[PDB]
């Protein structure tokens, strides 16, 4: 009752499994989730046998279409005999989880026709549920009696068979097991890891048959290990000619360092840390370093080292979007929902500002925008969220992120921070330009880890002594030498959290106490006169 | 095999349409006939619980074969009249069910289950007028072929090509079988998933369901849904086209048809009465995160209480809502930030001010010969029906809203009319709004005439107004920020949750159906004193706004 | 459905004192009026009277064709009067005062 053409046993370790039971016992959460919860779709991890033996791993990726069913049938069959009183109606499919990251994701060769591969990117657009017919059966003429034959997988329900006897929709939908399946068109965008900007980035069509659709949230980071497939595209629907080009698509199947940190605290107590970090961090930035306060603290003539300053953010943190007006209308930034008239299917378009959560967006030339736009940002600035109200969708999209820029009636208070570039009219300052940049113009890994790993656990707390300090500050000094009365000052506590985020210090010392005080004087001058 | 089951299911349905309970005889049948035919409401009900108790396999059969039992419930069920004269006039039937205790979660209502039952729950979005497009029928000549109960159903035409005298269709023809057709009434509404049940990151999914005449003038825009072959004819004959497959198959195709715990909360109200000054503490109890502005929250506190009288004598609509507007900051660090506190409550709308696209409340023609983006929908305000609405940025009503809100406020309805749609709805909710001046507060020394520069006919209709005066009270001025920062000091202090500040409120909601039977003796006493109130307003106290 | 009335009435296409004067009422003056009582309709041919609430539709096609038959035979000069004859059947009891506003009764 088995064919030897593929030479696949049950796990290839049935004889090794008996001694595995008596030797390995002599990570509990993996075993216990199965027995107690009874959760389907077993979610086994990376193939760790590849560390032990490569041959066992190499045989589960060459023909994975013939391997996944083997794992599914074997695991279920054992439970059926051991546990006859379990739920056999809900099939369980063993799924690889965080499989091998295919080398040179950029260079996906066509040679690996049918193998698991791991793409890494983002989700651009998602399609509405597209039902499909699965396990189709035919209709006989002899008393309309159907015998179960197609139980074994491997048949293909080719189209154009139901252009006669359309009763199959009403009649054979349920009785011949022809219920519609689920599939979702998904377009990922490969992340070239700050490529030198050579070749264009490849698009991938992720739309496979598996019914796990939307149990993984779109609009996140992509770590979907999938199975490559190729299908012949018809040249014309009218004829049967097929061209010798196939569309790629990917199957949906998915569900020392700390020593360095301690060193930074020891050198932190030195009183020359301010000059050392400012000089070394972002050295490509020219004069007018008061602007750096927004950048340096928060991250860790127009375009006069200004637009370039934005380029640093785009270069430093790839998480974000850079855009500008005067070339895009209000609908050009988001809520661009549109359908394709050639294929007659709707697309629920989104926008970049929507995708801008957990980042900083680069928008400049804000004064040149029209009054029709700037509406969506206004809620974001005043409600920290982005609501999209169109006929299809009425809700709010999370905007738990910060965006800042700079400028050049008193209803301006909508802005978080306002700074004006003043001209000291000092020719000596420009002199440093030629020597600083023109004359001058492994470590990259170190700068990357600072944000992701260290900042993940750090959460400052405000002591009792450090709160009232700003409150008592503005009241007394405001009448000496002659708007502060709003609660705008209190909001400055948000940026105060940056002081503690330096040195990873949850405690407050003499450093960063007078630093917050002078910030009032810098804001006072630009609001004076 | 199929014949016996199809007959017995219809039999066990028909015999159960008359109850054994509720006395006996045929008086009840006459009463139901009088209640149905005379007003022509077409409202009937049968207990699904008793039907399941009688035959639970019936509930499973209908659950797995709605698509199979709809066409037999359409035709054979109509045999209840027992009169041949009334059967040809009748076109369709209407039945319903209420207080169903069996339901399924929408999250468990996957698209992979077409043909089961679902509960109509969600938000009404995208209203549509009825369009009488061709649905089902036949043109077959009786002298040529006899009628079989298998033809068309959807927009597709006849497949067979036998007796090709009229079969040749390369010529336009308009012979419509208006005598034999399935045309009664039909409309589509795109239900939107419940936002409250949705998480912060929602990405709502738009249902596509078809609603029959039962939906006509029964649903409100923007509210929750609360109800053998011979001759070797084989394949190979040309004529196969895919134009009729891509249109409907890509969409969603289903049909739907329309104790001590209570005491425990109530016990706190009764028992706490013995404590002195209960009313004072009750006022503070709802606003844990406010500092100062006790007069501001005082109006808001009262705004929660409702009570709208219904119309029983066919008279005028007595207004039971509260519409208060608060004057505050000069629009810098806007003290409307207190509005955010109210957000932590169900039945509220997170208004995005007004400077927004606002496709709702500005309904537009939907039929630019294939489709239109703008729909007939006023959800922009009605979404808070049977709730309380918080409208931000009230000063941005310069042109478009100025006309709009006036109609909404006074009439409690919206008269949308665009030559293809015209209907009136019900927008019963209170309006919480705050207004700030254009560039600051300057009417302290200058008269309000032309100085406030807003729209009188709207602010005139508002019930109350509020003024925010800051005082040099160093006890509270110092403590304004401290109470704010206090939520950062959770290390050494944890606040236990004794009761939910929202659950207790909703206990009063159901109290409305209970009758207060308030005597007139307590009522008129305020009225008698009210005479003193109208005089004493002219006593020369500091004036702020002459309303009377 | 039935056969006795259909063929006889179709072959029809192949108190009466008022009708005698009313058929000539239309003239070159073009008063443009056609008043027919419903009770007379049941009086002249009673077989139609029961078929009026069942199959009134076919009457519309018959009425336009039938009018030309009588007029053309008499005086061809009268052909040029509005070039149209309109069906003006009177009421057919029943009477819905408020329940007529229903789409179920098409």
């Amino acid at each position: 009752l088995v064919i030897w053409g593929t030479d696949v046993n049950v796990a290839a370790c049935k004889e090794n499994f008996q001694r595995f039971l008596q030797r390995f016992i002599d990570y509990m959460q993996r075993l216990g989730e199965i027995n107690v919860i009874g959760e389907p779709f077993l979610n086994v991890n990376c193939e760790h046998i590849k560390s032990f033996d490569k041959n066992l791993y190499r045989q589960l990726i060459s023909y994975p279409q013939e391997v996944i069913p083997t794992f599914d049938m074997a695991v279920n069959e054992i439970f059926f005999d051991r546990y006859p009183d379990s739920i056999l109606e809900h099939q369980i499919q063993v799924r690889p989880f965080n499989a091998l990251k295919t080398k040179n994701m950029r260079n996906l060769n066509p040679e690996d026709i049918d193998q698991l591969i791991t793409i890494s990117g983002m989700v651009i657009r998602t399609s509405q549920l597209i039902p499909e017919m699965q396990e189709a059966f035919f209709q006989c003429q002899v008393c309309a009696h159907t015998t179960r034959v197609e139980m074994d997988r491997g048949r293909i329900a080719e189209p154009s068979v139901c252009g006669r006897c359309h009763t199959t929709h009403s009649m054979a939908l349920i009785h011949n097991r022809s219920l519609f399946s689920d599939k979702q068109m998904i377009k990922l965008q490969e992340s070239p890891e700050d490529m030198p900007a050579g070749q264009t980035p490849h698009t991938v069509i992720l739309f496979a048959h598996n019914d796990l659709v939307d149990k993984v949230q779109p609009g996140d980071r992509v770590n979907v290990t999938g199975i490559y497939r190729a299908v012949p595209i018809r040249v014309n629907p009218r004829v049967s000619n097929v061209k010798s080009v196939y569309k790629t698509h990917i199957d949906v199947i998915h569900y020392f360092s700390e020593k360095r940190v301690e060193l930074l605290k020891e050198l932190s107590r030195k009183p020359d840390i301010y000059e050392r970090l400012a000089s070394a961090l972002a050295p490509s930035i020219y004069e007018h370093e008061d602007i750096k306060k927004g950048i340096l603290l928060q991250l860790f003539d127009p375009g006069t080292s200004k637009s370039q300053l934005l380029q640093y953010v785009y270069n430093l943190v790839p998480r974000g979007q850079y855009t500008s007006g005067k070339g895009s209308s209000a609908v050009g930034l988001t809520a661009y929902v549109m359908k394709d008239p050639e294929t007659r299917q709707l697309v629920l378009q989104t926008g970049a500002l929507v995708l801008s959560d957990n980042g900083i967006c680069c928008i400049d030339e804000f004064d040149k925008m029209n009054e029709s736009t700037r509406s969506v940002l206004h809620e974001v600035m005043e409600q920290q969220t982005l609501s999209i109200a169109k006929a299809g969708i009425i809700c709010q999209l999370n905007a738990r992120t910060s965006v800042l820029a700079a400028a050049n009636h008193t209803l301006l208070s909508r802005f978080d921070l306002i700074f004006l570039l003043l001209d000291p009219q000092d020719e000596a300052y420009d002199r440093r330009l030629a020597h600083h940049l023109v004359a001058l113009y492994l470590d990259m890994a170190v700068l990357k880890d600072y944000i992701a790993y260290a900042h993940s656990t750090i959460m400052p707390r405000l002591s009792e002594e450090a709160s009232q300090a700003l409150i008592e500050a503005y009241v007394d000094m405001r009448k000496i030498g002659s708007s502060a009365y709003p609660r705008q000052l209190e909001s400055l506590i948000r940026l105060a959290e940056a002081h503690a985020k330096v040195r990873l210090s949850n405690k407050v010392e003499a450093i960063d106490v007078e630093e917050a005080k002078r910030l009032h004087r810098e804001a006072l001058k630009q609001s004076a006169t | 095999v199929r014949d016996e089951v199809a007959e017995k299911c219809q039999k066990l349905f028909l015999d159960f349409l008359e109850e054994f309970q509720s006395s006996d005889g045929e008086i009840k049948y006459l009463q139901l006939a009088e209640e149905l035919i005379r007003p022509e409401r077409n409202t009937l009900v049968v207990s699904f619980v008793d039907l399941e108790q009688f035959n639970q396999q019936l509930s499973t059969t209908i659950q797995e074969e709605f698509y199979r039992v709809y066409p037999y419930l359409c035709r054979a069920l109509k045999t209840f009249v027992k009169d041949r004269k009334e059967i040809p006039l009748a076109k369709d039937f209407y039945v319903a069910f209420q207080d169903l205790p069996t339901r399924h979660k929408i999250r468990e209502l996957t698209s992979s289950r077409i043909g089961l039952l679902t509960r109509i729950s969600g938000q009404v979005v995208r209203t549509h007028p009825v369009h009488p497009e061709l649905v089902s029928g036949t043109f077959l000549c009786l002298d040529c072929q006899t009628v079989i109960r298998d033809v068309e159903q959807q927009f597709k035409y006849t497949q067979p090509n036998i007796c090709r005298n009229p079969v040749c269709a390369n010529r336009r023809r308009f012979l419509l079988d208006t005598n034999k057709s399935r045309f009664v009434d039909f409309q589509k509404v795109r239900i939107q998933e419940t936002q409250a049940e949705l998480p912060r990151g929602s990405i709502p999914r738009s249902l596509e369901v078809i609603l029959r005449a039962e939906a006509v003038e029964s649903a409100q825009a923007g509210d929750k849904c609360d109800f053998g072959v011979d001759g070797y004819e084989t394949e190979g004959i040309r004529g196969l086209r895919a134009l009729g497959v891509r249109d409907l198959s890509y969409r969603l195709v289903f049909l739907a048809c329309c104790n001590q715990m209570t005491v425990k909360e109530w016990e706190k109200v009764f028992e706490m009465s013995q404590d002195k000054n209960l009313y004072h503490n009750l006022c503070t109890s709802l606003f844990p995160t406010i500092h100062g502005n006790d007069e501001v929250k005082r109006g808001v506190l009262l705004m929660l209480f409702g009570g709208v009288p219904k119309t029983t004598g066919e008279g005028t609509s007595l207004r039971g809502d509260i519409n208060v507007c608060i004057v505050g900051d000069p629009s810098t660090a806007k003290s409307q930030f207190l509005k955010h506190v109210e957000e932590f409550s169900p039945r509220a709308v997170y208004t995005s001010g007004k400077a927004s696209s606002a496709a709702g409340l500005t309904a537009a023609v939907v039929r630019d010969e294939e489709s239109h983006e703008f729909v007939i929908e006023a959800g922009a305000l009605m979404l808070a029906d049977n709730g309380v609405c918080c409208i931000d940025e009230f000063d941005k009503m310069d042109v478009r809203d100025q006309v709009a809100i006036h109609e909404a406020m006074e009439q409690q309805t919206i008269s949308i009319t665009k030559a293809g749609v015209k209907a009136t709805l019900n927008a019963r909710t209170s309006i919480l709004a705050a207004a700030n001046p254009i560039s600051g507060h300057y009417d302290r020394s200058k008269s309000l005439k032309q100085n406030i520069n807003l729209s009188a006919p709207i602010m005139s209709r508002f019930d109350l107004f509020f003024i925010l005066v800051d005082e040099c009270n160093e006890v509270t001025d110092y403590a304004i920020a401290r109470r704010i920062v206090d939520l950062h000091s959770r290390i050494e202090e944890s606040i236990d949750r004794v009761y939910s500040l929202d659950d207790i409120r909703r206990y009063l909601l159901f109290a409305r159906q209970f009758k207060p039977k308030i005597s007139k003796e307590s009522e008129d006493f305020i009225v008698e004193q009210y005479k003193h109130l109208r005089q004493r307003d002219g006593s020369g106290v500091t004036k702020s706004s002459w309303r009377i | 459905p039935r056969l006795e009335i259909h063929h006889r009435f179709k072959n029809f296409l192949r108190g009466h004192n008022v009708f005698k004067e009313r058929i000539s009422d239309m003239c070159k003056e073009n008063r443009e009026s056609l008043v027919v009582n419903y009770e007379d309709l049941a009086a002249r041919e009673h077989v139609l009277a029961y078929f009026l609430p069942e199959a009134p539709a076919e009457l519309l096609q018959i009425f336009d064709e039938a009018a030309l038959e009588v007029v053309l035979a008499m005086y061809p000069k009268y052909d040029r009067i509005t070039n149209h004859i309109h069906v003006r059947i009177s009421h057919l009891p029943l009477v819905e005062e408020l329940r007529s506003l229903r789409q179920l009764h098409l």
